[PDB]
């Protein structure tokens, strides 16, 4: 029950030079979630860097226990890629923008774009991968060189078994 | 996504008492399950994220992540000498190097001699527009798939669009090579299609980015001269003039 | 939605028969919950209320309550509220203060030298519109936050536009400062926008000039032998060419 | 059973310097209501004050015994700004707080916008601020200028606690 | 329609039996229970019933029942065509009647550089703007200012009733009169500036006969050139002129 712990999980989980973790939400519980980013981070002209975007949505999911949709937001704003996590989808931003063989994606000067939860695992059973529990999460590349922001959202798998009972 | 949340809420329980053990599975899921993404041709190059390789052949059109593709591994050496100021230096050095870079000039002559026009004033106008030789360049292992190269006047505002014609049934082209093609001419777009059972790559204008800035003034006269004191080869001239019949009837994509 | 306020008409009746704890509770709610509200550019400055704050930088475009937004609450000292009278005051007496207004001199002269003209009847032409120079005074800021200005011709209207250049990587446009922007200039229009990861803020005639004809009338040949004899310094020179070379592309908004 | 004391009531609730109320409240009994703005305030040239439009249509809604939606509207006449409370939509505007990343609008001359109970809760909601009782207030701020009247729909809160059960 | 007809057959009934009774109740339904109409700008007068004013100030934009209006009720004092047409055949010998009109026809003249005779036998052609100012300037009015500005489409020179404050009452007799002396002209209600305005222009090509005699604007000219006129007032109009200089035409 924890609104902070989550953020520093996130911040834990996704790389360290994706500068943010800000919460910019205000206190939720995780019977009341905000119509706000939960966590904001943001790269520099250079960020060759990857996002796991399902297992925060997956962990947000989770620590939230009523009904929701969590969702991410890239913004290629005007001088850094931008990355908003949302605990219900939001309005007057683009739903689906990414669709099955179409993993690329170029974002211009103050572009948008995003994806939920629901559309990822229906994208993910389109393509018929493993739906095991930690057998095919999403990743997005994101190479920032202005003016433009240029991602890939690319299902990356495991390297082993683990512990499966 | 109510059963993500059960089939999911153990393990990530699990997982938060250990958070060392989560950096690490999480970390560890960097194996691509999806290498190559279909592609449909005429593609334009812009749409290519960096770490994005294009293999245009009969086996289709798809685009492969630079790390898997194995031509894409296993690369020419380290010819990083890719750099904007070294493009500029081969192309104020091109006086001294006629002997490579022999398509382009081929071409040139090629075309001057089918259009009945001047050379130096068709050697003025291409020189005009570097960053045509900066893609030739790029797409040189002098042989080992060295692209054939024809120009072509350009509709709208341009002097001179350029095909780079991909010889045989297949073209890879390693997302590195992509990346410094897009990023050295940014104001240039390029297209790739097929004409007559041949891969192409068309170059054209999207913008005022000659970059008159930092253009160096090479004399076109000066080698003009040096094209006409050397002998160039007739297969190369045969072969060009072949192409241009071949693409004189190519709608430009 | 009926019982939850029936729910509140409970409190409501309770409350009734003592006002006073009424009109205390009314005016104890006076803490915004909501402070950034999230905007996207392109954004006119006409829909920034008074008491809002304009920050743009890389984690976002949104405007910010003047009143608790941190930046907006340290004020830069308020430095009071330049009154009508006193930007008219300045407008006249400019060429006594060519120091104050260099980089508006500098920008003039380098478009002159840009456009191979001569300074005198440009300077006179630009002067003729003294809301832009109003502009430079407000969002004048003592240390570097000190405002860059670029001017480019007006399509679909006679006379010139005016871009402010905000140098780096971030953006704050107090409150204040719109406001008064807004309201000493009542017949142009301020547009905020993004060129070249560069944040500026473009100022062009609105509403078919709404605008004092009584003007006072400053001599443009006193000001530009003034101009004549204070030589500029070369780095703000070459800073004005380079931000006119790159925003000589610019769509305007 | 006040006529008269639901006005009254919200020209206690309003700040002194929206003159007006006492006026064009038609007659009006707690069981029929009418069609007609129970309380008309207005402002005039350069005033910069603050309207609590949650707490004045929650009133309206408590001293009626029978469904409605009580309703705000705001007009600019050019000459002065006037805010007018409907029991019922008087067909209108929906509003333009309707569109939470749309809280500021402007007003020129001889323009209209307004704002329904309904609509309120609904924003409430889809911002996720806190349910309970005046946790969280919408308020009207007003800057009236010459040819415009600016106003921000700003969701205010409380400073302390209610000291309630 | 059930209900309606149950609940009214028994007083229907009863009143049958006592037609008196009827008449009386019928006659005793005269109090208006809606008083106050919004209206919204702009406004064409041609809305306007004989017995309904015009309030528009800032409490609202609101027509009155031409009964009920306050100030209506205490315009006890206050007339057709007939005297509107010898006023303007009077013109020359009651220019302190006219002040307004005259004054700002030189402000106009110095606005535009243009002659004041024609100015003059331009106006001159327009009489329903010389009716309008009469009718505006009534006993113990406010005196409305009035602009002229060159009409588009139709040509000549339309009117601007430039009402003085924050707030303008137009009385229901006033503008039947209005409407009634001028038949082509449409009147508007707008706003600009913060001022309250009424549009007067051309309308229905020239439904005006002209049965209104000549009048000299020569000697109207020499009349005016040998009367000084009050400073302050040409500045006003100066002014007026200035601010309404960029006014789109409602
Ligand atoms: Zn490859
Ligand atoms: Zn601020
Ligand atoms: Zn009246």
């Amino acid at each position: 029950p924890a609104f902070e712990g989550l953020v520093q999980r996130i911040r834990l989980i996704v790389p360290s030079t994706l500068r943010g973790g800000d919460g910019e939400a205000g206190p939720y519980s995780p019977s009341s979630l905000p119509s706000r980013c939960a966590f904001q981070f943001h790269g520099h002209d250079g960020s060759d860097e990857s996002f796991p975007i399902e297992y925060v949505l997956r962990l947000m999911n989770d620590w939230a226990e009523v009904p929701c949709n969590p969702y991410l937001r890239i913004q290629n704003t005007g001088v850094s890629v931008l990355f908003q996590g949302f605990f219900h989808r939001p309005h007057n931003a683009p739903g689906g923008a990414i669709t099955p063989e179409r993993t690329n994606v170029i974002l211009g000067s103050t572009e948008t774009t995003g994806l939920s939860l629901g559309d990822l695992d229906t994208i993910k059973g389109r393509l018929g991968l493993d739906a095991r529990p930690m057998m095919a999460s999403m990743w997005i590349s994101c190479f920032v060189r202005m003016p433009r922001v240029q991602l890939a959202f690319r299902f990356m798998g495991p390297e082993d078994a683990g512990r499966t009972r | 996504c109510l059963h993500e949340r059960q089939r999911y809420r153990g393990l990530f329980a699990a997982l938060a008492q250990t958070p060392s053990e989560e950096i690490a599975i999480v970390r560890s899921l960097s194996v691509p399950l999806v290498k190559t993404t279909p592609v449909s041709l005429p593609f334009c190059l812009d749409q290519t994220v960096a770490d994005n390789c294009l293999t245009l052949s009969g086996m289709g059109y798809y685009l492969g992540i630079g790390g898997c593709c194995p031509a894409c591994n296993a690369g020419d050496g380290r010819f990083a000498a890719t750099s904007r100021e070294a493009l500029i230096l081969a192309f104020v050095q091109q006086i001294n190097t006629i002997f490579e870079h022999r398509a382009f000039l081929a071409s040139l002559v090629v075309l001057a001699d089918r259009h009945n026009a001047p050379l130096q004033d068709l050697l003025a106008g291409i020189l005009g527009q570097p960053e045509l030789f900066f893609v030739h360049t790029i797409l040189r292992g002098g042989g080992a798939c060295d692209p054939r190269l024809l120009f072509y006047p350009d509709p709208t505002y341009g002097g001179h669009m350029l095909y780079v014609i991909f010889p045989g049934t297949s073209a890879h082209l390693h997302y590195l090579l992509i990346d410094r093609m897009l990023t050295a001419c940014p104001g240039y777009r390029f297209v790739a299609h097929v004409w007559q059972s041949t891969f192409v790559l068309v170059v054209r204008r999207n913008a005022e980015k000659p970059t008159d800035a930092e253009i160096p003034t090479v004399s076109a006269a000066d080698i003009y001269c040096k094209m006409r004191d050397i002998s160039f080869d007739g297969g190369l001239m045969l072969e060009y003039q072949r192409l241009y019949a071949t693409f004189d009837e190519f709608p430009p994509p």
